[PDB]
């Protein structure tokens, strides 16, 4: 039967839903939240953009490697055991943020399992001056 | 070896130079 | 110490990564997908636009009860089960959509595993049929 | 008892009525 087209289908509704997860997730949130959200976004690209050469290199070691996973999350998060600087956590969300724009095809649980748990608390750990950092 | 770590310290570094 | 921010800064970044891997995803769509995907959106928010109270009332069933998952996904699957009409699966689409839409305070994960697996394979199949009612 | 699965035929029924 007409079956080509069902793993087109498969992937884009994986997609709008996800997109409209992420309405969701963004409409309940007030100005002030949607402002430090907005500035998140300019500054992880600005460093995407001056910094692309440097990523590139770090993403080579990181992607073309069949190496499984949290060996990768090991790998980003010396950077935050040692150095707790706001800076460091935005250079590496701003590395991750790479990761997650080249990996298109592949699954997205590959992305948020790195992000999350661990990770993503460390980042968290004195989030006031990490907002200062980027809010000024 | 390419420490991931470093780079990202000196990407960092460079980062927080600016004021 | 200042930790009354980390919690925010937390739900922002499962918000702007989730938000990256969409893009990335939507970036290695070719034109004719980026159509198809276009054709979902406006269509799905027609009905739920001319279809809200109707939903409201299937969605005040769903959510306001206290119960487990995958009882919804029985819940919603039965009209997938009998009529395998393309229209079917855009009505239940929509509603899927509704869902998402109003659970943004709630866990991502918890609107996903309702959708993928044996769910999205149902409305996949034969989806040839399902585009040509969405694209014409 | 007010079955999701019988509305969302009822749905689906008046959307391919318009053609």
């Amino acid at each position: 039967a007409a079956i080509e087209f069902d793993e087109i289908v498969k992937k884009l509704l994986n997609i709008y839903i996800n997109d409209i997860c992420t309405t969701g997730e963004k409409r309940l949130l007030n100005n002030y939240e949607k402002s430090i959200l907005d500035r998140i976004y300019k500054s992880c690209e600005y460093i995407k953009k001056n910094y692309e050469l440097d990523f590139n290199s770090m993403y080579n070691q990181i992607n073309i490697n069949d190496i499984t996973t949290s060996d990768i999350k090991s790998k980003i998060i010396e950077a935050l055991l040692i150095d707790s600087r706001p800076s460091v956590k935005l250079a590496t969300l701003s590395f991750i943020s790479l990761i997650a724009e080249k990996w298109g095809e592949k699954n997205r649980a590959k992305i948020m399992e790195i992000l999350s748990n661990e990770i993503v608390e460390k980042i968290s750990n004195n989030g006031k001056d990490f907002i200062d950092f980027i809010d000024r | 070896t390419k420490k991931l770590s470093e780079c990202l310290k000196r990407i960092g570094d460079e980062l927080d130079s600016n004021m």
